[PDB]
C-alpha cells in the first residue's frame, strides 16, 4: 500500500509515526547493535528517497529524518558536541600560518572579518568512526560483552551533504515562491528536518567549506557575498524553525570563537619565539655587561632569579605603559604586540550601511526584530535567542570563559594526545548509559589505556582542564547511588575508579587540591565504600590528604565527625558479610574501623609530621566515643589491651573461629589478626597524635594535658607487656622445611612496631634501668630472635626481612636516644 | 544444507579461487521473501576474501561453486546459517536463509 | 632552584606557549573591559514600529527587556527541588545591575539630575517586575547560598539603590499578595549561612602564612590562598544592605511587615534574626580581640581581617538603624525586649579595649579611624 | 496509641487534629481558657479519651463517654480550678491566639497532666522519634503545648478521605461477605452494595483530582500542580492507594459481569463494567505525576502486568501502566523479559494501538538514560518477526 495514500488514513499515519518514534526510542543513546538491526529493517536508500520525496506527509518525513540523523549520526553527534567545548591547538607550522584577519591590501582591522566557518582550524578533533552495515559477516564466536561495541552504521557522507544542500536550496526557493502547499503540509514541516540535517552535518564538520559558504549565502545572501535569493530571516519563519536556525547561528559563532582562540595561539607561538630569541640576547648581554654595572645587573639577575612563569608575567607588564619602559623587551616588539592586541579587539568588535556586515550584529538585530515583532511563546526558544544575543554582545567574555579551557600541545605527541581524546570520548559516552557488564569491560580497559598514555603523564594541567577526573568521579557516584549498601555492584567498577583517581592523587599536588574540593562528599560515599576490597573511596580520600600540610590544615572537623562516627559504628557491630561468609560474629567491625583509622593517620602525618589541631579534634571525638577506645581498654568492664591481644592470638590459634569451614580470593583474614590490626592502628593514631618534643620542651599546657590523657588511656606497663609478647618465628621442620604461618593469622611485627612507635612518641625514654627492663621484656627477646634470623635460608624469608625492617625503624632510633 | 541454482548463466570457464577476494552484490531475504539486506541498496558491492570465514561459512562455500557473471539463488540451512542462536534482531533463531549472489569481479 | 631556573629560551616551546597564554590572559584581556551593557539594555528596552499595528497597544506586548524578564520569572517561579545555576541568568542579572546603577562641587541641580537619572534607570527596570522576580528567586532559592542568589541580591541592591519608594511599594504589595513564608524562610536560612570570625580559621591562616611552604614548582614562598575568614562577607554585606534598602525611606508599613507578616501563616522577625547574627558577630570579634590582646600588637593581615569584619558590622548597624528609624514604635519595643542591649555592652567593652591597644602604634591609626566610624 | 513524633508526619494529615467544644451553640466562638473541649482525630474520626486499661488512646465516638473524653486546655500548669467561667453566647472574649499562645492540655475528669512517656531505654536502638503520650500527675517541663493553624483545603481533603475510607472499607466488607458463597439461584443474602455511592465517590474523586488545563498561565498552573503534589502525598500517606488496590483485586477475582452476578446478581452486575473502569481511572489519576506514588508500584510491577492482559478495562490499565512508566525510572530498571513479552502479546491481541506503542517507547528510555538491557530485549523479541 502506497505511503502517500497513508496520508489520508489518519489512524495509519499516527501508528506509523509512532512506529518511527519507537525505532527512535529503541535506538537511542547510541545503541549501535540495535541501530544495525534497524538498518536491516530500514534501508538507507529508502530513507534517502523519503527525504527526496516532498508529497509524503509531514509527520512521516519528520520521523524518517529523525531516524536517519539518529540511527546513523547521533552517536558521532553527541561525541563531537561533547568534545566541542575543549579547545586544544597543536604547534603546527600550519597552525603558525593562521592569522586573525585574512591578508589583503586593506588594514586588517579595516579589512572585512573573515567569512565565518572558512579557513583552517587545527583544533584536535578525532575522526568520526563508522562500521559498514553487513549481515553476511559471520556470527562473533567471542562471547557477548567481550567483543568491542559495534560502531555506528556508515553513511556516504559526501553524497548526504550534497543532497542536504540540494533540498536546502529547494526549501529556500519554495519559501520565495510562497506556494500555497508547503512540503509536508506545513512551512515548519517543510523546513525543520532540513535544518536538523544541516545542524548535524555542520557540527560533524563533514560539511565542506565551499558548501558552508553556500549555506551562508542562503542564510543571508547580501551579507556573506565575498568580493533573487532572500535571507532566511527575511523570509520569516515559525517559532520552531527560528529555534533551529538559531542553533545554526550558534554553531557558526562557536566555530568563529574557536578560530579566534587558534589565532591567539598562533600569535603566542610567534611571540614566544621572539621572546626566546630576545631573552637569549639579553642573557648574552648580561654575561657581557655584568662587568660594567652591578646595580642594574643585580636587578636584571633578580629578574632571571625569578621563576620562569613570573618572568613571563613581568615581561608581559607593558600594557599599562607606566612600567613599559621597565620591561626589558624593546619598544619595537612591544609595538607589534600592541598591534596584535588592537587586532584582537577589532575582531572581537570591542574597539570602536544599515545591513550590519557583521554576523554578531546581524544576529543581535534578528533577535531584537523577533522580540519586536512578537512575544516568544516557547521558553526554550527565548532562552536560546537571549543566550545567543548576550554571547554576540560579549565576545571578549566568551574568550575569558574559554581561555582556561584552551591549551597548547607540542606537535610530536599529537597522535598520542588524539588517542587520549578518543579515550575520554569513550568515557563521556558511558556516562549517559545505565551501567551494564559490556560497559564495565569497556571503561575498565579505557581507563587502562588512559594510564598507559604517556601524554597522560606529561601535561597534568592539561588533564585538569579536560576534566576526566571529574567525569570519573561522576560515573563513580552514578554507580554508587543505586543500592550500594545492599549490594556493592561491580567492585571492578569501584576498584578501577580508585586506581584512576588514586593514581591522580599520586600525580600532582594541584590535582590533590582539585579532588580535595570534593573530599567531603567523597567521604560521605566512602562511608560504606571502604568495605569493598583493598583500594576503596576511603583509600582515594586518604591519598588526597597526604603530602600537603595545607590540605591537612584544610581538613574539616565535621568531616572528622563523620569519620569518627563511622569508626564508632564499626565498633557497634561486626560487618554482616562476615556472617554471610560464615565467618563467626564479633561484637564490632575491626576491618572498617582499621581503614578509617589509617585514613586518619595519613591525615595526621604529612611528611611524618603531626597536625596538632587535627590531633586535638580527634582526641575530642575519641573522648566522646568510648567505642573509639574500643572493647579492649573499655575502662569499666574494660578488657585489658594485653588480654585482648592474647585472646586474639588464641582465636587465631582456634580453627574455624576465624573460618566458616563449609579460599579462592584468600582475602579472608583471621579475626584475631584483624582486631589486633585495628588496635595497632588505634595505637598508631594515638602515638602520632602525641605532641612534639618541641612545644613539649617549652611545654604547652594543653599539649602536656593531651599527652597525660594519652598515657592514662594507655598504661606504660600494659605496653611493656605488649612489647614483651613473643612473636612466632618461622622454623625449619618435617625434614627441615621451614614452617611459616599465614600472615592473615599471624601476630605481626608491624603491630609490634606500632606499639613501639607509640612508646617512643608518648612515653619516650626517661631512665636507663627502665630502658634496660623494657629491652629485656620486649627488645632483647626480639634481638635474640634477630640474631637467630641471620641464616642463609632465613635471610630469604620475607618475614625475617620484615623483622629487620621494623627493628631498625624503631629499635635503632631507640638506641640512638638511649645511648647516653 | 546449501542449495544452489542459477537464474542467469555465467562464463563457467572462470571460478572463484580459494584465498582470493571477491566483490559481489547480493540481496538477503528470509524464506517468506521479506528482504532484510541488499548490497544494491548499499550501492557498493560487498567484498569478501575466500577462506577468511568473515562470511557465514555456509554461505561462503555456496559462493565458490558459482561461476563469475552467474546470477545465483542460494538457500542456507540454519546449521550452515546463523543457526539456533541466529542473529539478534535481523535473523530469527534457527531459520533457513535465502540469498541471490552476483559475482561481479574478483580482485 | 635559580640555577635550575630555566631561562625562557631553554624553556620547552609548547610549555612556554601555555604559560604565556595564561600570562597574557591575566595581564591584558582580564584588565581591559568596556561597558557595552548600557547600550545593550537600551536596545533591549526600546520599542519600534509596534504602533502601526494599533491593536498590540490594547494587549500591551512586552518589550524585549520585558520578555527576557518574563522568561526569567518563568524559570524562577517554576518549581524545582534545587535552585539550579544558570550562567545566563548570572550574566544577565549582573548586566541589569551594572546598567541600572551606571556609576566634587556638584550643584543642587547637578546632584538632583543624577538622582533623576538613577530614578529613570531604576524605572526602566521596575517596569518589568525585576524586583518581583528577585523576591521569587529568593523564594525558589530557599536559603541556599550561591552565586545565583548573590548576583540576584546584588541586582536587587542596584534596583533599590537610593531607596526608590516606588520599588519599595511594589515589593511590599508583592510580598502581601503572595503571603508566602518560603521567602522569609529563605532569608533566615541565608543569614544563618552568614559567617562570623573563627579563631580556628584564623590560626589555620596563621599557620599558612608562617609555614609559607615552598610550592614544588621552583621556589614559591609565602603562597596566599583565598582567605577562608569572611569568604561570604561580601554577600553578607549585600544581604544586609538589601534589607537596609527595603526599609529605607522610614517606610513604617515596610518596617511593620518586616517585624510581623500577618498574611503569612508563620510570622518571622527578621530584625531579631539580625540581632542574633549581631551577637555572633560580637562573639567572633571578642575572641579575636582576646587573641590579639595576648599579642603585643595586631599583625597586618589581622588588621585587614578586623577591617573587613567591622565594615560588615558597620553595614549591619546601619541596617538596624534603618529598621528602628522612622521611628517604628513596634520596632522600638521589639529591640527593647531583645538582647541588643547586651550586644551594645559587649561591643562597648571591645571598643574600649581596641582603643587602648590601637592608641600606642602609629600604623594602627587607620583601623582606629575605621573603629571610630563604627562606634 | 498517639505518640509525639516529628518529621514528614508534621506535614502529614495524621498529625492534623480536630477539636470541638462541648456546647453545640456558638461552637465556633473564641476558644476560652480552661474551656471543656472534645478532641477527635480528623483522619480517623475517632475521639481522644482516657481508658483505665490503656491510659489515654484514640477511641471511637460511640465508645466515647464525653466525660472521660472531655479535655480542657490550660495556659498554666499550676491548678486552682476554683470557679467555672460563665457560658457566654456570641463570639465571646478571645483567649488563646492561633499559632501564638502556648497552652497546657488537661483532662477535666482526670486532672492528670498530659506529657510524653519520656525516651524509653533501647528505644533509641529503634531510632523512633515517636514517644507515647502519657498522663502524669506532675507531668513534665514541656507540658506547654504549642498550636498551629491548619490549612483549609488540606482539612477538606482529610475529611473527604476519612469518609471515603469508611465507605470503601464497608464496601470491601460486603464484597468479602458475598465472596465466600456463590449465590446461585437465590437471594444475595447480603446487605446491598453501595453501588451508586461508590460511583459518585469515584466521580467526585476524578473531578477533584482532574489535572489543570494546560492553557492556564504558568504561575497558577505551577501552584495548582503544587496542590496536586500535596494532595497526592496526602492520599498516599492515608493509604487510599493501597485500599483501592485491594478493591481492584477483589472485583478482579470475578472474571466477567455475569460471572460476578452469579455471586451477586444482575442488579449488582450491570454497573460492574463501569465500576472497574472508573476504578482504574481513579488509580491512574491518583498515581499520575507523583514519584512517591510510582515508587510503591515498583515493588509489585508484575501485579500490574498480570492485569494488563485483562480485557474489561484494558484502556484504563494501559493508562495506569503509562503513568507508572513515564514517571519512575526504577520501574524501568526492574522490568523483565517476560513482562516485555506480555506487553507485545497485548499489542498482538488488542491490535495496533499508538497508545501501546507510546508506552513501549517510554519503556525504551527514561529520565535521559536508556536501559541497555530493555532496548536489547525489546529489539530481540519484537523486531525480527515484523508481523
Amino acid at each position: 500500500m502506497d505511503i502517500l495514500e497513508l496520508s489520508e488514513r489518519l489512524d495509519l499515519q499516527r501508528f506509523h509515526s509512532h512506529t518511527l518514534r519507537l525505532y527512535r526510542a529503541v535506538c537511542a543513546l547510541g545503541n549501535n547493535r540495535v541501530a544495525h538491526a534497524l538498518c536491516s529493517h530500514v534501508d538507507q536508500a529508502q530513507l534517502l528517497h523519503a527525504l527526496e520525496d516532498a508529497h509524503l506527509p509531514g509527520p512521516l518525513r519528520a520521523g524518517y529524518y529523525d531516524l536517519l540523523i539518529s540511527i546513523h549520526l547521533e552517536s558521532a553527534c553527541r561525541s563531537r558536541r561533547s568534545m566541542l567545548s575543549e579547545y586544544i591547538v597543536p604547534l603546527t607550522p600550519e597552525t603558525r600560518a593562521i592569522t586573525l584577519f585574512p591578508p589583503g591590501r586593506k588594514g586588517g582591522n579595516a579589512r572585512r572579518h573573515g567569512l565565518p566557518g572558512v579557513g583552517v582550524t587545527t583544533s584536535l578533533r578525532p575522526p568520526h568512526h563508522f562500521s559498514p552495515p553487513c549481515f553476511v559477516a559471520a556470527l562473533p564466536a567471542a562471547g557477548v560483552a567481550e567483543a568491542p561495541a559495534r560502531l555506528s552504521p556508515a553513511i556516504p557522507l559526501e553524497a548526504l551533504r550534497d543532497k542536504a544542500l540540494r533540498m536546502l536550496g529547494e526549501a529556500v526557493r519554495d519559501g520565495g515562491q510562497h506556494a500555497r502547499d508547503p512540503v509536508g503540509g506545513s512551512v515548519e514541516f517543510q523546513f525543520v528536518p532540513v535544518l536538523k540535517l544541516v545542524s548535524t552535518l555542520l557540527v560533524m564538520g563533514i560539511f565542506g567549506d565551499e558548501d558552508v559558504k553556500q549555506i551562508l549565502k542562503m542564510i543571508e545572501p547580501e551579507v556573506f557575498t565575498e568580493e533573487l535569493e532572500e535571507g532566511l530571516l527575511q523570509m520569516k519563519l515559525p517559532e520552531s524553525v527560528k529555534l533551529q536556525m538559531c542553533n545554526l547561528l550558534e554553531y557558526f559563532c562557536d566555530q568563529e570563537l574557536q578560530h579566534r582562540v587558534e589565532s591567539l595561539a598562533a600569535f603566542a607561538e610567534r611571540y614566544v619565539d621572539k621572546l626566546q630569541a630576545n631573552q637569549r640576547s639579553r642573557y648574552a648581554l648580561l654575561m657581557r655587561a655584568f662587568t660594567m654595572s652591578a646595580a642594574e645587573t643585580a636587578r636584571r639577575t633578580r629578574e632571571f632569579r625569578s621563576p620562569p612563569q613570573e618572568q613571563i608575567n613581568m615581561l608581559l607588564h607593558f600594557k599599562d605603559e607606566a612600567d613599559e619602559e621597565d620591561c626589558p623587551l624593546p619598544e619595537d616588539i612591544r609595538q607589534d604586540l600592541q598591534d596584535f592586541h588592537q587586532d584582537l579587539l577589532a575582531h572581537c568588535g570591542i574597539q570602536l550601511e544599515k545591513k550590519p556586515q557583521s554576523l554578531q550584529e546581524l544576529v543581535s538585530h534578528m533577535v531584537v526584530r523577533w522580540a519586536q515583532e512578537d512575544y516568544v511563546q516557547s521558553p526554550e526558544l527565548v532562552r536560546a535567542m537571549f543566550s545567543l544575543l548576550h554571547r554576540q554582545y560579549d565576545g571578549l567574555g566568551e574568550l575569558l570563559r574559554a581561555l582556561p579551557r584552551a591549551y597548547t600541545i607540542s606537535p610530536s605527541s599529537v597522535e598520542d594526545t588524539m588517542s587520549l581524546l578518543e579515550c575520554l570520548g569513550q568515557i563521556r559516552s558511558l556516562l549517559i548509559v545505565q551501567m551494564g557488564p559490556q560497559e564495565e569491560n569497556l571503561m575498565i580497559q579505557s581507563i587502562g589505556n588512559i594510564m598507559n598514555n604517556k601524554v597522560f603523564y606529561q601535561h597534568p594541567n592539561l588533564m585538569r582542564a579536560l576534566g576526566m577526573h571529574e567525569t570519573v568521579m561522576e560515573v563513580m557516584v552514578n554507580v554508587l547511588g543505586g543500592g550500594e549498601t545492599k549490594e556493592i555492584r561491580f567492585p571492578k567498577m569501584v576498584t578501577s575508579c580508585c586506581r584512576f583517581l588514586c593514581y591522580f592523587c599520586r600525580i600532582s599536588r594541584q590535582n590533590q587540591r582539585s579532588m580535595f574540593d570534593h573530599l567531603s562528599y567523597l567521604l560521605e560515599n566512602s562511608g560504606i565504600g571502604l568495605g569493598m576490597q583493598g583500594s576503596t573511596p576511603l583509600d582515594v580520600a586518604a591519598a588526597s590528604v597526604i603530602d600537603n600540610n595545607e590540605l591537612a590544615l584544610a581538613l574539616q572537623e565535621q568531616d572528622l565527625e563523620k569519620v569518627v562516627s563511622y569508626l564508632a559504628g564499626c565498633g557497634l557491630q561486626s560487618c554482616p558479610m562476615l556472617l554471610a561468609k560464615g565467618y563467626p560474629d564479633i561484637g564490632w567491625n575491626p576491618c572498617g574501623g582499621e581503614r578509617y583509622l589509617d585514613f586518619l593517620r595519613f591525615a595526621v602525618f604529612v611528611n611524618g609530621e603531626s597536625v596538632e589541631e587535627n590531633a586535638n579534634v580527634v582526641v575530642r571525638l575519641l573522648i566522646r566515643k568510648p567505642e573509639c577506645f574500643g572493647p579492649a581498654l573499655r575502662g569499666e568492664g574494660g578488657s585489658g589491651l594485653l588480654a585482648a591481644i592474647e585472646e586474639a592470638i588464641r582465636i587465631s590459634e582456634d580453627p574455624a573461629r576465624d573460618g566458616p569451614g563449609v579460599p579462592p580470593e584468600e582475602n579472608r583474614v583471621h579475626l584475631g589478626h584483624a582486631i589486633m590490626s585495628f588496635y595497632a592502628a588505634l595505637i598508631d593514631l594515638l602515638g602520632r597524635c602525641a605532641p612534639e618534643m618541641h612545644l613539649i620542651q617549652a611545654g604547652k599546657g594543653e599539649a602536656l594535658r593531651i599527652r597525660a590523657i594519652l598515657r592514662s588511656l594507655v598504661p606504660l606497663d600494659d605496653l611493656v607487656g605488649i612489647i614483651s609478647l613473643p612473636l612466632q618465628i618461622p622454623t625449619l621442620g618435617k625434614d627441615g622445611a621451614l614452617v611459616q604461618p599465614k600472615m592473615s593469622a599471624s601476630f605481626v611485627p608491624d603491630h609490634k612496631a606500632s606499639m613501639v612507635l607509640f612508646l617512643d612518641r608518648v612515653y619516650g625514654i626517661e631512665n636507663q634501668d627502665f630502658l634496660l627492663h623494657v629491652l629485656d621484656v620486649g627488645f632483647l627477646p626480639d634481638m635474640r630472635a634477630a640474631a637467630s634470623l641471620d641464616t642463609a635460608t632465613f635471610s630469604t624469608t620475607e618475614m625475617a626481612l620484615a623483622l629487620n625492617r621494623y627493628l631498625c625503624l624503631a629499635v635503632l632510633p631507640l638506641i640512638t636516644k638511649c645511648a647516653p | 544444507g546449501v542449495q544452489v541454482e542459477t537464474i542467469s548463466p555465467g562464463d563457467g570457464r572462470t571460478f572463484p579461487k580459494r584465498g582470493q577476494t571477491c566483490v559481489v552484490h547480493y540481496t538477503g531475504m528470509l524464506e517468506d521473501g521479506k528482504k532484510f539486506d541488499s548490497s544494491r541498496d548499499r550501492n557498493k558491492p560487498f567484498k569478501f576474501m575466500l577462506g577468511k570465514q568473515e562470511v557465514i561459512r555456509g554461505w561462503e562455500e555456496g559462493v565458490a561453486q558459482m561461476s563469475v557473471g552467474q546470477r545465483a539463488k542460494l538457500t542456507i540451512s540454519p546449521d550452515y546459517a546463523y543457526g539456533a542462536t541466529g542473529h539478534p534482531g535481523i535473523i530469527p533463531p534457527h531459520a533457513t536463509l535465502v540469498f541471490d549472489v552476483e559475482l561481479l569481479k574478483l580482485e | 632552584a635559580c640555577f635550575r631556573m630555566t631561562p625562557l629560551y631553554n624553556l620547552p616551546t609548547h610549555r612556554a606557549c601555555n604559560m604565556f597564554l595564561e600570562s597574557y590572559k591575566a595581564a591584558w584581556i582580564l584588565t581591559e573591559d568596556h561597558s557595552f551593557e548600557d547600550r545593550m539594555i537600551d536596545d533591549l528596552s526600546k520599542a519600534g514600529e509596534q504602533e502601526e499595528e494599533e491593536e498590540e497597544v490594547e494587549e500591551k506586548k512586552p518589550d524585549p527587556l520585558h520578555q527576557l524578564v518574563l522568561h526569567f520569572s518563568r524559570t524562577a517561579l517554576t518549581e524545582k527541588s534545587k535552585l539550579d545555576e544558570d550562567y545566563l541568568y548570572m550574566a544577565y542579572a549582573d548586566i541589569m545591575a551594572k546598567s541600572c546603577h551606571l556609576e566634587v562641587e556638584v550643584s543642587f541641580e547637578e546632584k538632583e539630575m543624577e538622582k533623576q537619572r538613577l530614578l529613570y534607570q531604576q524605572s526602566r527596570l521596575h517596569t518589568r517586575g525585576a524586583a518581583e522576580m528577585v523576591l521569587q528567586m529568593i523564594s525558589a532559592c530557599k536559603g541556599e547560598t550561591g552565586a545565583m542568589v548573590s548576583s540576584t541580591l546584588k541586582l536587587g541592591i542596584s534596583i533599590l539603590n537610593g531607596g526608590n519608594a516606588e520599588v519599595q511599594q511594589k515589593m511590599l504589595d508583592y510580598l502581601k499578595d503572595k503571603k508566602e513564608v518560603g521567602f522569609f524562610q529563605s532569608i533566615q536560612a541565608l543569614m544563618q549561612t552568614c559567617s562570623v570570625l573563627d579563631l580556628n580559621a584564623f590560626e589555620r591562616q596563621n599557620k599558612a602564612e608562617g609555614l609559607g611552604m615552598v610550592n614544588e614548582d621552583g621556589t614559591v614562598i609565602n603562597r596566599q590562598n583565598g582567605e577562608k575568614v569572611m569568604a561570604d562577607d561580601e554577600f553578607t554585606q549585600d544581604l544586609f544592605r538589601f534589607l537596609q534598602l527595603l526599609c529605607e525611606g522610614h517606610n513604617n508599613d515596610f518596617q511593620n511587615y518586616l517585624r510581623t507578616q500577618t498574611g503569612n501563616t508563620t510570622t518571622i522577625n527578621i530584625i531579631i534574626c539580625t540581632v542574633d547574627y549581631l551577637l555572633r558577630l560580637q562573639e567572633s570579634i571578642s575572641d579575636f580581640y582576646w587573641y590579639y590582646s595576648g599579642k603585643d600588637v595586631i599583625e597586618e593581615q589581622g588588621k585587614r581581617n578586623f577591617s573587613k569584619a567591622m565594615s560588615v558590622a558597620k553595614q549591619v548597624f546601619n541596617s538596624l538603624t534603618e529598621y528602628i528609624q522612622g521611628p517604628c514604635t513596634g520596632n522600638q519595643q521589639s529591640l527593647a525586649h531583645s538582647r541588643l542591649w547586651d550586644a551594645v555592652v559587649g561591643f562597648l567593652h571591645v571598643f574600649a579595649h581596641m582603643m587602648m591597644k590601637l592608641a600606642q602604634d602609629s600604623s594602627q591609626i587607620e583601623l582606629l579611624k575605621e573603629l571610630l566610624d563604627l562606634q | 496509641l498517639v505518640y509525639y513524633e516529628g518529621g514528614a508526619v508534621c506535614t502529614h494529615a495524621r498529625s492534623l487534629w480536630r477539636l470541638e467544644p462541648l456546647r453545640i451553640s456558638w461552637s465556633g466562638s473564641h476558644l476560652r481558657w480552661g474551656q471543656p473541649l472534645r478532641i477527635r482525630h480528623v483522619t480517623t474520626g475517632r475521639y481522644l479519651a482516657l481508658t483505665e486499661d490503656q491510659g489515654l488512646v484514640v477511641v471511637d465516638a460511640c465508645k466515647a463517654h464525653t466525660k472521660a473524653t472531655s479535655f480542657c486546655f490550660r495556659v498554666s500548669k499550676e491548678k486552682l480550678d476554683t470557679a467555672p467561667k460563665r457560658d457566654v453566647e456570641g463570639m465571646g472574649p478571645p483567649e488563646i491566639k492561633y499559632g501564638e499562645s502556648l497552652c497546657f492540655v488537661q483532662h477535666v475528669a482526670s486532672g492528670l497532666w498530659l506529657t510524653y512517656a519520656a525516651p524509653d531505654p533501647k528505644a533509641l536502638r529503634l531510632g523512633v522519634l515517636k514517644k507515647k503520650a502519657i498522663l502524669h500527675q506532675e507531668g513534665h517541663m514541656d507540658d506547654a503545648l504549642f498550636l498551629t493553624r491548619c490549612q483549609q483545603e488540606e482539612s477538606q481533603a482529610a475529611r473527604m478521605i476519612h469518609s471515603t475510607a469508611g465507605l470503601y472499607n464497608q464496601f470491601i466488607k460486603g464484597l468479602d461477605s458475598f465472596s465466600g458463597k456463590p449465590r446461585g439461584s437465590g437471594p444475595p443474602a447480603g446487605p446491598a452494595l453501595p453501588i451508586e455511592a461508590v460511583i459518585l465517590s469515584l466521580q467526585d474523586l476524578i473531578g477533584y483530582f482532574e489535572p489543570p488545563s494546560e492553557e492556564l498561565q504558568h504561575e497558577e498552573k505551577q501552584s495548582k500542580l503544587r496542590s496536586l503534589r500535596n494532595r497526592q502525598s496526602l492520599f498516599q500517606e492515608e493509604g487510599m492507594l493501597s485500599l483501592v488496590l485491594n478493591c481492584i483485586d477483589r472485583l478482579n477475582v470475578y472474571t466477567t459481569a455475569a460471572h460476578f452476578a452469579e455471586y451477586a446478581g444482575e442488579e449488582a452486575a450491570e454497573s460492574w463494567k463501569e465500576i472497574v473502569n472508573l476504578l482504574y481511572e481513579l488509580l491512574a489519576s491518583l498515581i499520575r505525576g507523583n514519584r512517591a506514588n510510582c515508587a510503591l508500584f515498583s515493588t509489585n510491577l508484575d501485579w500490574v502486568v498480570s492485569k494488563l492482559d485483562r480485557l474489561e478495562a484494558s484502556s484504563g490499565i494501559l493508562e495506569v501502566l503509562y503513568c507508572v512508566l513515564i514517571e519512575s525510572p526504577e520501574v524501568l530498571n526492574i522490568i523483565q523479559e517476560n513482562h516485555i513479552k506480555s506487553i507485545i502479546s497485548l499489542l498482538d491481541k488488542h491490535g495496533r494501538n499508538h497508545k501501546v506503542l507510546d508506552v513501549l517507547c517510554s519503556l525504551c528510555v527514561c529520565n535521559g538514560v536508556a536501559v541497555r538491557s530493555n532496548q536489547d530485549l525489546i529489539t530481540e523479541n519484537l523486531l525480527p518477526g515484523r508481523e
